[PDB]
């Protein structure tokens, strides 16, 4: 028994303190409040758009601001928890830039092809005791169709929550913690790296100083 | 302390409005022999080509002049249920600086 | 070791290949259950009948839908659904009023 | 044990339900985290239909009061010679400019819309 | 309060294009312009695609044509090659 | 692994005991004698090379797999595992970043 560590954080509300990293303003240099043309709007996307200024969709950037407070929480605490996080996407620009935010953390990346089952048939494509991830993200939930990356519908199949990075054309649907905003813009992306990689960071020190507090005690 | 709002009421791409002719100004992050990369703000890149004048000018990081021809580039066809975009913004070049 | 798993049909499905003939695959339906109000189905396939089996109820342990029910005993309330072509009228009753409904649908 | 059915619920549903039967003998980890802290919307599966009857969207085209002035400028002066930024922020076009001594003038320049504009202008080659 | 959007009446919206022949006034008694939308070598009517031309203006166009091939006015099988020195409306290659 | 440890203990015994039968004295000799050794006398005669007898380094016998990508508590060692063929992914990303410093620095 040494289970107040898990339990402690729970408690508490934003413990990490998570919200410090970002601001609307921040969002909003970033451009991540950008959206694609109103022709291109997906239905299930309209509760979280402002408007369209000119037929270009723009996203409502609190409210994005509110889902990023849970979303990155949410991650957050997974990191805290010895939790596996695997970052997905299918946007090329931006596979180098997520393979090395993966390397820098203690996490994942695949940026690439998804296998038929790498998440439903694991046991096979790996050996029969594997460890699934604890969490997913996805900074492109489209795949370079558009069209829901498989990966979403896989995550739900086999039990993990999945935080999305989801703009106009996109379901939210069976993403878990979704985040409305622009994917795809270059600026917005290096953004949500940033913060994402702060996070899981800050969980692994944070971890790691209340392990040694505990021996101490 | 801000809105979204008021952010978006004075920010620079609802200042200008439509995109149609609009001498802007933007860098290049990215080169292939013939095309080049070019930022521009906004929500998509753009690409034009090396033109014949000062094509070894044209370097990554260089800013440039466009015309913005729309900042989108979309259509919708004849069975589409949802408009098929290109991910790019269709803007000419000018030149440079 | 809780779930139990009961047949629901049995099908000699046939199929016509290129230099094979008429090719006859058995196709089984399986539900799994376990009272407590945890249970599933599966539609296995194969050339053998054991070997379908053990497919199906493998797929059905993989595939379970949470039942709420009032008490131990019953639906919360009389439902009516229309699946495909199939209607379904189901009806709430007390307790000592025992399953009198389909053969598949009592083993369910 | 486990469930895989993406359209029945939300995940976590499936899992709390899976626990009370008493099926997953073991907690998935993340899901505590979930109790503690949910999303806004519930996450369950949603068809995606098509507006056919008079169903138009939610979604407001936006237009600012300034709109008009702009438009009105961009007839009369073409597309500004001078280059727009868009990477800074507070960047001041020659329209922007011109709407803000609109706004200057009016309220309290009182001569109305074609004359505001031309003492604008004015304003302008001062 | 203020900063929030107002709708408003659909600016920058150019006003819609024109058939060029819309205010005008057409007769079979004017060859000239009903000569414009015929092809020189066959005397066949052009259509809407290579005239470019509202509906309504079109089919004025059609029927000015017809009156004026039967009372008389316009040939029927060519367009009259005095009136090849004009104007060119519409969109065609033979040529080159 | 342990088993190929036993393997290469259990092949030097093995060749130190040919050695000792055969004329050639020293314990150190060459792999070309003893497989001359064993031509002389377990001599198969057979046209497949691969189907005649040999004994070697078990190190040059067994094809040897990638084992255990990850440690005790799940955690795989190596960033891209779950793209599945990771090495060559690795590879690939590693060549994508040295395209990109040369890009930035200018059979
Ligand atoms: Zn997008």
């Amino acid at each position: 028994f040494n289970d107040k560590i898990l339990n402690e954080p729970l408690k508490h509300s934003d413990f990490f303190n998570v919200k410090e990293l970002f601001s609307v303003r921040s969002l909003f240099d970033a451009r991540v409040h950008l959206g694609h043309k109103a022709g291109c709007r997906h239905r299930f996307m309209e509760p979280y758009i402002f408007g369209s200024r000119l037929d270009h969709d723009i996203i409502d950037l609190e409210q994005t601001a509110t889902h990023l407070q849970l979303a990155l929480n949410f991650t957050a605490h997974m990191a805290y928890r010895k939790g596996i996080i695997l970052f997905i996407s299918r946007n090329r620009q931006f596979s180098y830039l997520i393979e090395n935010m993966a390397r820098d953390c203690g996490e994942y990346a695949h940026t690439r092809y998804f296998r038929g089952g790498m998440l439903t048939n694991a046991r096979l494509l790996f050996g029969p005791t594997v460890r699934l991830p604890d969490l997913i993200i996805f900074l492109h939930t489209l795949n370079n169709i558009f069209e829901p990356h498989v990966a979403v519908r896989d995550a739900a199949k086999m039990n993990i929550p999945t935080v999305g990075i989801v703009d106009t054309n996109c379901n939210p649907c069976l993403i878990t913690y979704p985040v409305p905003g622009n994917d795809d813009s270059p600026l917005a992306v290096h953004l949500y790296c940033r913060l994402f990689q702060t996070a899981i960071t800050r969980a692994k020190e944070k971890r790691q100083q209340v392990e040694a507090l505990y021996r101490l005690q | 302390v801000e809105s979204f709002a008021s952010m978006l009421r004075h920010s620079p791409l609802t200042q200008m409005g439509p995109a149609k002719d609009k001498l802007v100004i933007g860098r290049i992050f990215h080169i292939v022999e013939n095309d080049l990369y070019i930022d521009f703000g906004g929500k998509f890149h753009c690409v034009c080509r090396r033109p014949e004048v000062d094509g070894e000018k044209y370097q990554k990081g260089t800013r440039v002049r466009l015309r913005l021809l729309d900042l989108e580039l979309t259509s919708r066809f004849l069975g589409a249920t949802t408009d098929t975009t290109v991910l790019e913004a269709n803007a000419v070049l000018l030149g440079i600086q | 070791e809780d779930f139990d798993t009961r047949i629901l049909e049995v099908r000699n499905v046939f199929t016509m290949t290129a230099k094979e003939g008429r090719k006859k695959s058995i196709r089984v339906l399986v539900a799994v259950g376990n009272g407590k109000g945890a249970a599933g189905f599966s539609i296995g396939k194969a050339t053998d009948r054991m070997d379908a089996f053990r497919k199906a109820k493998n797929r059905a342990v993989h595939h379970l839908h949470y039942i709420e029910r009032y008490e131990d005993h019953t639906i919360f309330h009389d439902i009516s659904l229309r699946f495909k072509r199939t209607h379904i009228k189901m009806k709430k009753q007390p307790k000592g009023y025992g399953l009198r409904c389909h053969r598949a649908i009592i083993t369910i | 044990a486990g469930s895989r059915l993406e359209t029945v619920g939300s995940i976590f549903s499936r899992t709390r339900d899976l626990v009370r039967a008493g099926v997953l003998k073991e907690k998935p980890l993340w899901f505590d985290v979930y109790d503690a802290f949910p999303p806004l919307r519930e996450p369950v599966f949603q068809r995606p239909r098509v507006r056919y009857g008079k169903a138009k969207a939610p979604i407001q085209d936006i237009w600012y009061h300034e709109d008009r002035i702009r438009a009105k400028f961009y007839s009369v002066y073409g597309s500004g010679q001078r280059a727009f930024d868009l990477f800074n922020p507070n960047f001041k076009s020659t329209c922007q400019r011109f709407v803000e001594k609109y706004t200057e003038l009016q309220k309290l320049g009182e001569t109305d819309e074609e004359k505001l504009f031309v003492e604008t202008g004015k304003a302008l080659l001062a | 309060n203020e900063d929030l959007p107002i709708s408003m009446e659909n600016p920058y919206k150019e006003p819609l294009k024109k058939c060029i022949l819309c205010g005008k006034h057409v007769d079979y008694k004017n060859v000239q312009l009903l000569s414009q939308f015929v092809s020189p070598f066959t005397g066949c009517i052009y259509g809407r695609h290579i005239t470019g031309l509202c509906g309504k203006k079109q089919k004025e166009i059609t029927k000015a044509i017809k009156r004026a091939q039967i009372m008389g006015f316009m040939p029927v099988t060519y367009k009259d090659p005095a009136y090849l020195k004009d104007p060119k409306v519409c969109n065609i290659r033979y040529r080159e | 692994e342990d088993f190929i440890k036993k393997q290469i203990e259990e092949f030097n015994i093995g060749k130190r005991h040919l050695a000792n039968m055969m004329g050639e004295d020293p314990e150190t000799f060459t792999q070309e004698d003893i497989d001359r050794a064993i031509a002389y006398l377990f001599p198969s005669g057979l046209f497949e090379k691969r189907a005649r007898p040999v004994m070697k380094h078990p190190e040059q016998i067994f094809p040897r797999q990638r084992a255990i990508q990850w440690g005790e508590d799940g955690r795989p060692f190596h960033y891209l595992f779950y793209t599945g063929k990771q090495s060559y992914y690795s590879l690939m990303h590693d060549v994508y970043g040295m395209l990109l410093n040369l890009e930035k620095h200018q059979r």
